[PDB]
């Protein structure tokens, strides 16, 4: 009413779980423009004579100061929500594929702040390290690929073209094919 | 700012009429306006907590009191029959409220009421021991909290299911 | 807790096998048995190279012993080395290939296994009180623990801030959570 | 002058026993609720001692011994994947007040780590983003970090004891009852009021 909107957040990302259509940045926008709309409500008697200090504004500046508290932290949610399970793709890829879709600046923040486990991983200068593929004991560098209907097409890997679903199959390299595994990919190398 | 949940202000907005010690003043939300700024001593006096949750008790402004589920009639002859009772989902906010609000109420006789409840957990238990079949047999007897660890309850067992074997 | 957090470990432990890589480990040398930790006859048996026998509490006589030996056990009991419920997972699984016997071994851990947990929700049955300070590893096995690791002391915590709370916190006459 | 530890230093410390030395920094995180002391020694062993081993292994032709000082090498990176795992996570978990703690002493190389480089990203990746969310009438008395946010300061959740120390009642400074101690069993506590064993590693954990 007054924010408990997220009972309507829950919706979004039911899909979208690990059969990801697409997501939205949507549905925000009164529970956005009201906010400080009622901060003009919050501050009608802010620091105001209308009662020259009395109790009278102590039992709503609950309403004051709850109205904010419940918004922040659900405003958390809005990116902390959605760093959760993006950071967990973000850990099953780097940066190699990002979503298949101020957050960027958060996400180029947070790549900036992964850069300190790079530093120490791998060596002590540093390695992006692998973490999430290749359990591949590394055999001879040039066979082709295979996949599970993946969907996204980030491929930028070093390959001539290898169109990233189920048969994404080209003369890709090792230097390609680092990428993804439980994303709609490895029944098979 | 709390030991959260999903619904951080379904926390503080169950209702409650506790009587006034005291006159009213212009509640606002209500038929106040310029209609009344003073009523009696006990009224229905309707009190989502979010307002009044730490605004001294022991001053006199408002009552000791409590919903009748919250009163003994239930609950202290529900530490009697602490055996087969159900609360199915009926008043969900019933391993919580009482971790906040019945102290507050100033009787300095329910907090110990409720424990007696869960103290049965470690012989309640017992029961819950494993996973036999479908996602949705009798899963509609629960509290906001306990159905959380237990969902984990099953989780711990269900992969400890395969810590066997390639099952 | 985990089904590969024995198995991170568990088979770091070392037997003498039949059949240089630095480590205690000597080479290799036909006819001739090698102490190895148990993540490389994973690299034979499977790879069809060599045999393996088990260590000595792996038998139907010792441990058709210890199935009257435990009811001592008001509290805890005899553990060959603690480990039965993860080598026997992979030797049973592999070692049968030529190896005897691999039935009253799968029927005992299993007589011994379930019921040691049997007794578990017992003593756990027991606990009145907030009764923290009082519990029972005192001749504990390895692969058990887990099982209930998640699931009470991420409850005691919702509890014992009305259970533990009593020696170090006060409120008036009534109890305080 | 004080040579001859079981670190590196005048001896080989054995693969398997490099093995040992850093158990259990990442099986005190497990079943413990707040960051453990973290020793940037090892970015001196780890990064060094097993590429030693590669180099070996770069000298990587065989079917069996290419592989098998590798099996290891996988085997020794799926806690050290595992380790930090978690510390990243744990204090980006507790950005909120870690800050007053390591401002006590900017603890020494024992505590954190080079842990600190994440506190400039902290506030950095909290303040950018913010700045569309909600920036009109942005903050107006807890303006900065603010006092209320906290992840985990509860020290209570029950830990169990790896008895591995002095079997009989070695009583210890500690405010809840600590009777009845044993080198198999233990009376099973929280991380508070022994939080002095583990930093004497005296006692251990399961």
């Amino acid at each position: 009413m007054f924010g408990e909107k997220a009972f309507d957040l829950l919706k979004e990302l039911e899909r979208s779980s690990q059969t990801i259509p697409a997501f939205d940045d949507d549905g925000v926008r009164q529970v956005l423009e009201e906010i400080k709309a009622i901060f003009e409500e919050n501050v009608a008697q802010a620091s105001s004579y209308n009662a020259s200090g009395d109790r009278s504004l102590w039992p709503l500046l609950n309403f004051r100061h709850a109205a904010l508290q419940r918004n922040k932290r659900c405003l958390l949610a809005y990116l902390y929500e959605r760093c959760r399970r993006i950071k967990a793709l973000r850990w099953e890829f780097g940066p190699i594929i990002p979503g298949d879709i101020p957050e960027v600046t958060f996400f180029n923040n947070y790549s900036k702040s992964l850069a300190a486990y790079m530093c120490s991983a791998g060596y002590n200068q540093g390695l992006p390290i692998d973490l999430t593929n290749n359990l591949r004991p590394p055999k001879s560098l040039y066979i082709e690929v295979r996949c599970m209907e993946d969907y996204g097409k980030f491929e930028l890997d070093d390959g001539e073209v290898i169109h990233l679903k189920k048969n994404s199959q080209h003369y890709l390299p090792r230097a390609q094919v680092e990428s993804l595994v439980r994303q709609g990919i490895l029944h098979h190398i | 700012p709390n030991y959260y949940s999903i619904e951080d202000i379904f926390v503080t907005q169950e209702k409650v009429e506790c009587r006034v010690n005291t006159k009213l003043q212009r509640m606002g939300f209500l038929d106040s306006g310029a209609e009344s700024d003073d009523l009696e001593p006990g009224r229905t006096v309707n009190l989502p907590l979010w307002y009044i949750k730490e605004l001294k008790v022991n001053n006199a402004y408002f009552t000791v009191a409590v919903p009748d589920i919250y009163r003994n009639v239930h609950k202290a002859v529900c530490e009697a029959e602490t055996t087969h009772i159900e609360l199915g989902r009926l008043h969900p906010y019933f391993y919580e409220f009482g971790r906040y609000l019945t102290p507050y109420d100033r009787n300095h006789v329910i907090g110990r009421i409720i424990f007696e409840t869960l103290r049965q957990r470690v012989r309640h238990l017992l029961d819950i021991s494993k996973s036999d079949g479908q996602a949705a047999k009798a899963e509609h007897r629960l509290d906001n909290i306990e159905a959380k660890l237990h969902e984990a309850g099953v989780r711990t067992n269900s992969q400890y299911i395969e810590w066997l074997q390639m099952t | 807790m985990d089904p590969s957090i024995i198995e991170f470990i568990g088979e770091k432990c070392m037997i003498s096998i039949i059949p240089l890589i630095y480590g205690p480990v000597g080479p290799f040398r036909a006819g001739f048995p090698v102490f190895v930790p148990l993540w490389m006859a994973t690299h034979l048996r499977k790879q069809q190279k060599c045999r393996i026998v088990p260590p000595e509490w792996m038998d139907m006589d010792i441990l058709e012993e210890i199935k009257e030996e435990e009811k001592r056990s008001k509290f805890f009991t005899k553990m060959p080395c603690e480990h039965y419920m993860v080598v026997a997972q992979l030797v049973m699984s592999t070692a049968p290939d030529d190896v005897p016997r691999c039935e009253e071994l799968r029927t005992v851990i299993k007589d011994i296994f379930d019921i040691r947990e049997s007794k578990l929700r017992t003593s756990i049955d027991a606990f009145i009180k907030g009764e923290g300070t009082y519990a029972k590893l005192d001749n504990l096995t390895l692969l058990e623990i887990h099982s209930v690791r998640p699931i009470l002391p991420y409850s005691l915590d919702h509890i014992a801030r009305y259970q533990r709370t009593a020696t170090a916190s006060q409120r008036d006459t009534s109890m305080l959570s | 002058g004080l040579e001859d530890e079981d670190d590196d230093d005048m001896e080989q410390i054995t693969a398997q026993k490099v093995l040992e030395i850093i158990e259990t920094a990442w099986i005190n995180e497990m079943c413990a609720p707040e960051i453990l002391p973290s020793q940037t020694d090892m970015l001196e062993l780890m990064v060094s001692q097993v590429a030693h081993m590669e180099e070996q292994m770069r000298d990587d032709k065989n079917d069996f011994r290419a592989v098998v000082h590798s099996m290891e090498l996988e085997r020794v990176r799926y806690i050290m994947a595992s380790y930090l795992r978690c510390r990243l996570q744990k204090i980006e978990t507790f950005t909120q007040h870690i800050l007053n703690q390591e401002e006590s002493r900017e603890p020494d190389d024992k505590r954190l780590s080079p842990e600190t480089k994440f506190a400039q990203e902290f506030a950095s990746n909290v303040d950018e983003y913010f700045h569309k969310v909600a920036t009109q009438y942005m903050p107006n008395q807890q303006r900065g970090e603010a006092e209320q946010r906290i992840v985990t300061p509860n020290l209570m959740s029950h830990v169990f004891l790896k008895a591995n120390v002095a079997v009989p009642a070695v009583i210890v400074g500690v405010d809840d009852e600590e009777v009845d101690m044993a080198a198999g069993s233990q009376h099973i506590i929280p991380y508070q009021l022994v939080a002095d064993l583990i930093q004497n590693n005296q006692a251990q954990l399961i």
